[PDB]
């Protein structure tokens, strides 16, 4: 039903050398939004809590 | 039932009607599982529906 | 002990027909049957006895075998068409084994060996 | 006391919380690779002339 | 080559016979694990994407 | 299987065991194993 | 590499004329029942025997700790 | 084609890409690979631990502390060590309880059976030496407790005993002596994994069914490849769950005092996975009887291929005693947790005389008679 | 057969007892089975000397003293590791030498040959970092001087070297991570040895002849066990004078000296084992080049089955030739050992000069000659 | 006889050599390397 279209194919898919680094720079950005928001929800869960709120809370 | 209703009453910390639909949810659903396709949804909503009236 | 094992003989035969009743309702699902859970590898003598078969009786076990592990892997059954002609208990084997297994029970009273050993490989 | 005795706490639990998010897509993603190449065998046909 | 002297067959009307001499277009496989895109499907599988 | 099956089947026989002479001379072995534990330990007063 | 006599007609189709994980969601419920009804009596006795059996040495050690007291 | 030029490409393509293997093996046969990656990330973790670790009784506790704080990526190192180690006996264990349901010991598999309980004692020999290494109450007790069993040998048990010690008393010698041979014995486990699955390659696996297989094989490589990573996946999960949520869950406490050889704790207990033998040897009051009892569990344990009878699903006697066997084994885990008292000793008691009679009248036996019902 | 029912003693048979080797090899052929009898000697003097051996700079010197002195037999254990890496790499580089001088890397034996340079390079990087263990001054000012020799490579060398050193100097993190690498690279050694006598066993060996033996081969077991038993005695013989009468003569003095990082001694040589690859670095005024040219010969050695034409006897020119090689070689060797002046530099420039002109124009150009006039 | 005795007796004609697009695509490999060295190290905007 759902299928890959042939354009994006022959760019991105019928070479190694050409799949591999478009698979590292999309494990790059990938591993960069799993940090995001693993750290956006910690630092949310845990206001006040930190070093880092009492150190901007001194200034 | 009885340890779906008690496990979501002592996480949430308080009592209120929440408990008793997730329990009853749970329950139906174990009952309706395997039967055809009005069932799995339907014996979740009885089963809530009678923890709803009995709240 | 003879004035006991008169009789103990049929409580002996209703338990094994109970165990064949269970085991064949489990067997019939996977159109096998109770020869078929006999292995070459296993032992020397259901290999002899299975090189003495005719070549169709072989080709039969086989074409068993090879459904009934199909039907393992698909975590499936056979339907209920199938698994009413299911015939666990209807033997192939047994009269050819029991010869067998006779045969290497006279051999060894006379301190000679059986003629063939396990299936060695590489 | 509680710090001294585990002073890197909150450091193991955001690695462990990037691990488990990391680890549970990827048991997804080789689940589906897993049932792909086993798709041929799971859904093939044999016929033979055995009734029994 | 001929089959019978090549394959050696059984004689009859067996189920595996009638497919060897006539082999039908309309097969089944199993789908109680997967179900089949309809045949004749065509492009690049949406699998390498995944 | 081999072990135990072996002796359900009937396989083994006073005709396929092993014979009295046999059983001697394979049991002599105990000595030797004995002369070489005494001569690898030493442990003893026998020299005098 | 251990020729085995046999007479069969086999069929496959591509992996990627089939879908891949959509069926698992209709049979999980079903499987769920299949796995308890296969396993139930061996799960049930392990359950029976290890609980109890521990459930009475807790209850005598509990015992043995009160008869020591004054 | 090119495999055919290099004896190497030619016993890795065989033995790993084209190896016929059943088609209808389920998750049951995953142990053996989880077990073999459990060894290799053992060995990977020890080897990287020991450029801190010292092996001297002023150093060694102090190192492991140094190793914590200070190294960078030392706590990950430390804590996948010690916990893999308890991943590595839960993945060995439920393999070895597969082969003891499905009867996998059989002919011709004996020597497959036989490499396994060589395997598994240098498996306990290994940790058991590790676990000194860290040098706390723990490590220093247990060593002492378990090392004075050989006392219970007459004439020549002391003389063993100080010759293991290096002394009077465990001590520094000890410790280095104990590093030497923990840093040795996983290698001897390597080539001993090495033997056993080649071993297995001969004939190849059972199946599910319990039937010849030779009729339905496909390549290993291609498909079993996928379905031993899902596992490995799996397996990775609880592996990051209890390295960084729950690292000392599965330790003592008292490993973390160090060592005092004029103090002993309340409560000396070995690690969990020593457990069902410690509760063996405590049920027994002799010492050289409960050595004695541990010595005939693995003789039975060896003896299984030869007299065993009775495998998987359709031998149905012996199926379900099989369950009565497994809560027998996880009530001696139990017990060897627990205080000396009357009731825990008369129950450790009880359970080791069932544990004897299932390995040695059950399985002979009752698989005889179900082989008559069968096929008689 | 009682050897064709078990698969362990089918191998075993066909390989060590059954397997057909030419009658005519003459001792010459005894470097082999010599080299795998000083590993395994190397093995058990190293692990036994584990368990005495402390890893921590100011316990390293004590626990080497408190061995020598204390333990019992621990003096002619630690005589006998040392002087064992001697008569390691004595008897390795005779048979490279034989495999030289026959032209036994050829087709089809490259991989033999391949994998042979690969172990040598294991056993210098073994040997090296071994020698760093007793936490002399040689040990730390030679660990200092071949470490801090990554600073040739452009931008990526002091990260590379203080990555190695754990620091910023050579330290305590440095001897604790070389006895972890120096514990664990034997085992790889053996593996690789293992590897390499079954690379051998898939067409054979060579012959003093350099024909095809394919006609008169005879069984290895009964054979050739009584020979290669009689040149192990005459290596057990030197092996023993080299123990007890002169057990640090192949040392250096300044090793029994205390490291010293403040105070460097005079002449800083490794052991002799070393000196060829010392004399040629030494030699180029240029520490990159230097890297170069060591990096350069082990590359001909690799490349030496597709460019080596020539092998013994009957091909006179080039069997000539290896003796002028073998003369640089020795040169090399002896030149390592000495200062730093103008004409010991022109004469290792030289050396090194005519070691790359055999091993690279020689042996291709000189072998086709040769080839041209035999069967031309 | 694999090696340099290949082309001394001729056997390395212009033909048995490697096609341009071969090299091409085998001389494609060398940024696979560069682009997965700098996805290891990452030393962003460093190029002077
Ligand atoms: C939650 C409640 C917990 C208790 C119930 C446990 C699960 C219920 C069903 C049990 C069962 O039979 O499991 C197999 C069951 C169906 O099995 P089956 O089709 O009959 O036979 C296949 C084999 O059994 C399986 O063989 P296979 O190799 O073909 O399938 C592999 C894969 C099947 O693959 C999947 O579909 C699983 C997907 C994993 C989810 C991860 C998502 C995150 C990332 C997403 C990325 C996906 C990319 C795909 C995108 C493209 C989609 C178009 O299954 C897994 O490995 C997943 C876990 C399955 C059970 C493991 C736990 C058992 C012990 C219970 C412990 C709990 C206490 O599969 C699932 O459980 C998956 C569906 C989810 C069920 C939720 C309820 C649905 C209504
Ligand atoms: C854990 C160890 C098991 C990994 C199994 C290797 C594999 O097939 O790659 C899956 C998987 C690759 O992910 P994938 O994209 O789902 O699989 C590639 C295609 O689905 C299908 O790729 P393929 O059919 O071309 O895979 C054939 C496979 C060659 O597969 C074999 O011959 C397997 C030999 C070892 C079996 C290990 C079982 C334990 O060669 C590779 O492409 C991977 C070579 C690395 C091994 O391996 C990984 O890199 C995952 C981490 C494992 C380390
Ligand atoms: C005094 C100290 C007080 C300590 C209080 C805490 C003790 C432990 C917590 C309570 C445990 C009791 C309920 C445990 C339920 C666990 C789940 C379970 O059993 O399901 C498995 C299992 C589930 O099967 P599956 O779902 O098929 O796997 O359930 C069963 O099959 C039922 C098991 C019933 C057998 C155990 C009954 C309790 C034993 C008590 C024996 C007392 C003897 C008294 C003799 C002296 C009298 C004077
Ligand atoms: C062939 C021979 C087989 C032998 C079988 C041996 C047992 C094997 C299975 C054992 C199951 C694990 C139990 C370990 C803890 C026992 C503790 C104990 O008895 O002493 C209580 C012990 C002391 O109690 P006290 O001395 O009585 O106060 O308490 C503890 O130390 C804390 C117990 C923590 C329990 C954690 C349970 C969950 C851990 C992770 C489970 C993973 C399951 C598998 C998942 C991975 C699959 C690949
Ligand atoms: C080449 C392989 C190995 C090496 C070099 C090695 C090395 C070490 C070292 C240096 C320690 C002490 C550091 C510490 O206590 O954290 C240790 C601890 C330990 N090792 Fe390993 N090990 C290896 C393999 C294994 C294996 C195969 C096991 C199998 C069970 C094992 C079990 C343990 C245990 C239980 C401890 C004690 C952990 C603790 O409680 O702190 N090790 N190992
Ligand atoms: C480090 C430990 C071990 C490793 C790496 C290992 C590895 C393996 C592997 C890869 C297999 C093939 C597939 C499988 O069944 O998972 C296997 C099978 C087997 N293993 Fe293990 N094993 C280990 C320990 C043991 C132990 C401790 C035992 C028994 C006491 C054992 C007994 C068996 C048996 C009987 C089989 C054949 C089962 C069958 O094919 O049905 N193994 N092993
Ligand atoms: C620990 C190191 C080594 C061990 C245990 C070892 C072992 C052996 C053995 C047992 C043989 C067969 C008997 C013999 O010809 O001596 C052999 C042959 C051979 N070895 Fe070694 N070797 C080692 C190192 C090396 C090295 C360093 C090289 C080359 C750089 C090498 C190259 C060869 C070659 C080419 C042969 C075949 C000789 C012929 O058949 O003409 N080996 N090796
Ligand atoms: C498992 C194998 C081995 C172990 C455990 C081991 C262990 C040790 C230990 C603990 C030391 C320091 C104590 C001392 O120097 O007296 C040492 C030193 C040394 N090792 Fe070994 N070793 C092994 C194999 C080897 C091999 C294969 C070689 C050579 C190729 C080698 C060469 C040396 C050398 C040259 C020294 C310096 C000895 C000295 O000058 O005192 N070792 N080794
Ligand atoms: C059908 O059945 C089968 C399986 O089941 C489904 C399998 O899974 C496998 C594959 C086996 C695996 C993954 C187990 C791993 C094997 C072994 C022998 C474990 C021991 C090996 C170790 C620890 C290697 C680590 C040591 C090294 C690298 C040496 C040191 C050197 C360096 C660090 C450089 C096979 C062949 C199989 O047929
Ligand atoms: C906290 O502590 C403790 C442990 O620890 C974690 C334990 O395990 C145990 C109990 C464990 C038992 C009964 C099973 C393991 C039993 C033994 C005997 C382990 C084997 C080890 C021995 C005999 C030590 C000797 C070492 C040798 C011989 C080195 C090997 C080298 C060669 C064979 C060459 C207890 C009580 C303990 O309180
Ligand atoms: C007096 O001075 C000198 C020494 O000193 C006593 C020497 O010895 C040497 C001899 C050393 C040479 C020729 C180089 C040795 C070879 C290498 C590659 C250097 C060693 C590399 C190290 C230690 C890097 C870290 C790696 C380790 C520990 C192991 C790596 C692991 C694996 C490969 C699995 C010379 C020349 C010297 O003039
Ligand atoms: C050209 O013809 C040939 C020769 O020339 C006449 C040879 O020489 C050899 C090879 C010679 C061999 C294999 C014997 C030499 C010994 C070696 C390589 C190992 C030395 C080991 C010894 C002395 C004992 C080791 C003891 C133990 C216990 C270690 C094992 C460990 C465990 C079991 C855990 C071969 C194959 C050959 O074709």
């Amino acid at each position: 039903v759902m299928r890959l279209s042939e354009a994006l194919y022959q760019t991105f898919f019928k070479r190694s050398t050409v799949y591999i680094p478009m698979l590292l720079v999309g494990a790059y950005f990938s591993n960069e939004a799993i940090d995001y928001a693993v750290d956006k929800m910690w630092t949310t869960r845990n206001k006040g809590k930190l070093f880092s709120d009492i150190i901007a809370e001194r200034t | 039932f009885s340890f779906t209703d008690a496990t979501v009453e002592n996480m949430r910390g308080k009592h209120d009607m929440t408990s008793g639909m997730v329990a009853g949810a749970v329950t139906g659903f174990l009952f309706g599982m395997g039967r055809p396709m009005p069932q799995p949804v339907a014996w979740p909503l009885a089963f809530a529906g009678a923890a709803v009236a009995a709240d | 002990t003879s004035l006991l094992k008169q009789v103990a003989l049929p409580v002996f035969n209703s338990l094994a027909t109970t165990y064949r009743s269970v085991v064949g309702a489990k067997l019939a699902k996977y159109g096998l049957r109770f020869d078929d859970l006999q292995d070459p590898l296993k032992d020397e003598d259901v290999a002899e006895a299975l090189r003495r078969l005719p070549p169709d009786v072989v080709v039969a076990r086989n074409c068993r075998l090879r459904r009934a592990l199909d039907l393992s892997c698909k975590h499936e059954a056979l339907p209920k068409d199938l698994l009413e002609k299911q015939t666990p208990e209807l033997s192939y084997l047994q009269d050819v084994l029991n010869e067998v297994r006779a045969e290497r029970r006279e051999r060894a009273q006379l301190g000679a060996p059986a003629p063939y050993t396990r299936i060695y490989y590489d | 006391l509680a710090w001294a005795s585990y002073p890197y706490q909150d450091e193991m639990r955001v690695m462990g919380i990037k691990a488990c998010l990391m680890i549970s897509i990827l048991i997804g993603f080789a689940a589906y690779s897993k049932r792909l190449r086993w798709a041929p065998i799971k859904s093939q046909r044999i016929v033979m002339d055995v009734v029994n | 080559s001929d089959a019978v002297e090549v394959f050696k067959p059984e004689t009859g009307l067996t189920p595996t016979n009638r497919l060897s001499m006539a082999p039908t277009p309309y097969i089944k496989y199993d789908e109680h694990n997967h179900k089949r895109f309809p045949p004749g499907t065509e492009g690049r599988p949406f699998a390498y994407f995944v | 299987p081999i072990g135990v099956w072996s002796v359900f089947q009937g396989y083994v026989t006073p005709a396929r065991l092993p014979s009295i002479q046999t059983l001697t001379r394979v049991g002599a072995w105990g000595g030797v194993v004995v002369v070489g534990g005494l001569y690898m330990v030493q442990p003893w007063d026998w020299l005098a | 590499r251990q020729n085995i006599p046999l007479r069969e007609i086999l069929y496959q189709l591509s992996p990627y004329q089939q879908d891949v994980i959509r069926q698992t969601f209709t049979n999980a419920p079903k499987t769920f029942l299949r796995f308890f009804k296969e396993k139930g009596v061996g799960l049930a006795t392990f359950g029976v025997l290890f609980f109890g059996i521990k459930g009475y040495t807790e209850h005598e050690m509990h015992q043995e700790r009160l008869a020591e007291r004054y | 084609r090119m495999h055919n030029k290099i004896q190497l490409l030619s016993v890795l393509n065989t033995h790993l890409v084209a190896y016929p293997t059943p088609m209808n093996l389920n998750y049951s046969w995953n142990g053996g690979s989880l077990a073999g990656m459990m060894l290799a990330s053992q060995m990977l973790t020890g080897i990287l631990l020991a450029m801190h670790y010292v092996g001297h009784v002023d150093y060694a506790f102090a190192s492991v502390q140094h190793l914590m704080t200070d190294v960078p990526s030392g706590m990950i190192l430390r804590y996948a060590h010690a916990n893999g180690a308890s991943l590595f006996f839960i993945v060995v264990y439920l393999h070895v309880l597969r082969g003891m349901y499905y009867g996998s010991g059989a002919q011709p598999r004996e020597i497959v059976w036989i490499s396994g309980v060589v395997i598994l004692l240098v498996m306990i020999i290994t940790a058991f030496i590790g676990y000194v290494l860290p040098w706390g109450q723990m490590s220093f007790w247990g060593a002492t407790v378990i090392t004075s069993l050989a006392t219970a040998i007459p004439v020549v048990g002391k003389h063993i005993m100080y010759w293991l010690w290096g002394g009077f008393s465990v001590d520094n010698p000890t410790l280095n002596r104990f590093y030497s041979f923990h840093y040795t014995l996983p290698f001897i486990l390597a080539g001993l994994s090495v033997f056993h699955i080649a071993a297995l390659h001969q004939y190849g696996s059972t199946n599910p069914l319990g039937v010849n297989s030779q009729s339905s094989l496909i390549s290993f490589g291609s498909y079993f490849g996928a379905k031993d990573l899902v596992g490995a996946l799996f397996l990775a999960l609880v592996f990051s769950i209890l390295v960084f949520f729950y690292p000392d869950l599965l330790g003592h406490p008292d490993n973390l005092i160090p060592a005092n050889p004029y103090s002993t704790p309340q409560h000396i207990v070995p690690e969990w996975y020593f457990l069902w033998v410690y509760a063996i040897l405590r049920s027994i009051p002799n010492k050289a009887m409960g050595v004695l009892a541990i010595g005939l569990v693995f003789a039975s344990l060896f003896a299984m291929p030869f007299i065993g009878l009775g495998g998987g699903k359709f031998r149905i006697i012996t199926e379900w005693l099989y369950w009565t066997f497994l809560a027998d084994v996880l009530l001696l885990t139990w017990l060897g947790g627990n205080e000396i008292t009357p009731i825990t000793s008369f129950v450790g008691q009880c359970c080791t005389a069932y544990l004897f009679f299932y390995l040695l009248v059950c399985q002979p036996l009752v698989g005889y008679l179900e082989t008559q019902f069968a096929h008689g």
